[PDB]
């Protein structure tokens, strides 16, 4: 299937209690494999997943400087920010950057990303030509001029393209029992009465990877999609995903009912009855 | 793998 | 500025089967800010031994986390996950349901 690397930095002033917190966090795909947290002990790029601890001494000590030059970045960004929306010194404020690439089943590039969020909304994003530059306010406008005269869009082109792609291979290869794995999911099927007229059907999705799934009900064929109650798909914590889908089933009705089971695991999608 | 340039806002 | 309210699902990482050992999650979903507090509850009283996920965020750039701890489900105990933040009034309580 296709594949991506993110990099995700939580950048949060905290006017009282000392230094801005800044937290990274990598990953592939869906699995998490570095964090740096500004307020542990170690300072260090630290692995998050067993296929990467066995990068050597030079993979952590480069991390390590990049992550502590992002943090400083990020602490002038905060003042900037600060700066250009004319506010005290007396809030706190969130930075958020996320940038990575998307490769096709082919693992060749698909897309990259480059963009970041101010106290939780839109502030500049690099458009998917990677050439240039979503600003909404002028503040963004400021940002966006100075990174056009600097010509910072092909400077990251050339990252999101070239380097970005070649790691997240390399990592696939090196990660492969971990990050090319498909677990199908394991599925099972619940009947609970609510009253003495109806009762839920809940379709259970567990211990699957990656993440991405669909899981729908059918009344005589026909989609449920409005009479469905479908919660977030969500992290078992073992590097897992569950998911479930439930219909509230009148009196007499449960064999009209179908749920559908999509998955990159599954050759065949799956049809499950009571 | 980070990118290894930082640029300010 | 913008703040947006946590989802919450309290959950077990396997089916729960009585005597037999699991972790408890609750996972926190699409707030923002990043500040938080969640605890996980026994019986009504926080769990001293909980560990959480680094912090990350979705697309449209609300943050998530997993709480969690190992428990060994029972027929009587309850179990509840506790949270609180910027966009409740009162802290939110979400009894764990086995079958959710």
């Amino acid at each position: 299937g296709s594949h991506s690397m993110r990099y995700f930095f939580t950048s949060v002033s905290r006017p009282g209690r000392g230094e801005p917190r800044f937290i990274a966090v990598g990953y592939v795909d869906d699995t998490q494999f570095v964090r740096f947290d500004s307020d542990a002990a170690s300072q260090r790029m630290e692995p998050r997943a067993p296929w990467i601890e066995q990068e050597g001494p030079e993979y952590w000590d480069g991390e390590t400087r990049k992550v502590k030059a992002h943090s400083q970045t990020h602490r002038v960004d905060l003042g900037t920010l600060r700066g250009y929306y004319n506010q005290s010194e007396a809030g706190s404020h969130t930075v958020q950057r996320m940038y990575g690439c998307d490769v096709g089943s082919d693992w060749r590039f698909l897309r990259g990303y480059h963009q970041y969020a101010y106290d939780g909304k839109d502030y500049i994003a690099l458009k998917e030509d990677l050439r240039s530059w979503t600003a909404a306010d002028m503040a963004a406008q400021t940002t966006k001029h100075k990174w056009e005269a600097a010509h910072v869009a092909e400077q990251l082109r050339a990252y999101l393209e070239g380097t970005c792609v070649e790691w997240l291979r390399r990592y696939l290869e090196n990660g492969k029992e971990t990050l090319q794995r498909t677990d199908a999911p394991k599925t099972h099927m619940t009947h609970h009465a609510v009253s003495d007229h109806e009762a839920t059907l809940r379709c259970w999705a567990l211990s699957f990877y990656p993440a991405e799934i669909t899981l729908t009900w059918q009344r005589d064929g026909e989609d449920q999609t409005q009479d469905t109650e479908l919660v977030e798909t969500r992290p078992a914590g073992d590097g897992t995903f569950q998911k479930w889908a439930a219909v509230v089933v009148p009196s007499g009705q449960e064999q009209r009912y179908t749920c559908h089971v999509q998955h990159e695991g599954l050759p065949k999608p799956l049809t499950l009855r009571w | 793998y980070l990118q290894p340039r930082t640029f300010l806002l | 500025m913008i703040q947006r309210t946590p989802k919450i699902q309290v959950y077990s990482r396997h089916p729960a089967e009585n005597g037999k050992s699991n972790f408890l999650n609750c996972y926190v979903s699409g707030f923002h800010p990043s500040d938080i507090e969640v605890d996980l509850l026994k019986n009504g009283e926080r769990i001293e031994k909980v560990e959480h996920s680094d912090l990350s965020f979705s697309k449209d750039w609300s943050f998530y986390l997993l709480y969690y701890t190992e428990f060994t489900p029972t027929e009587k105990d309850e179990y509840a996950c506790r949270v609180n933040h910027v966009t409740l009034s009162q802290p939110k309580i979400v009894k764990w349901d086995r079958d959710m």
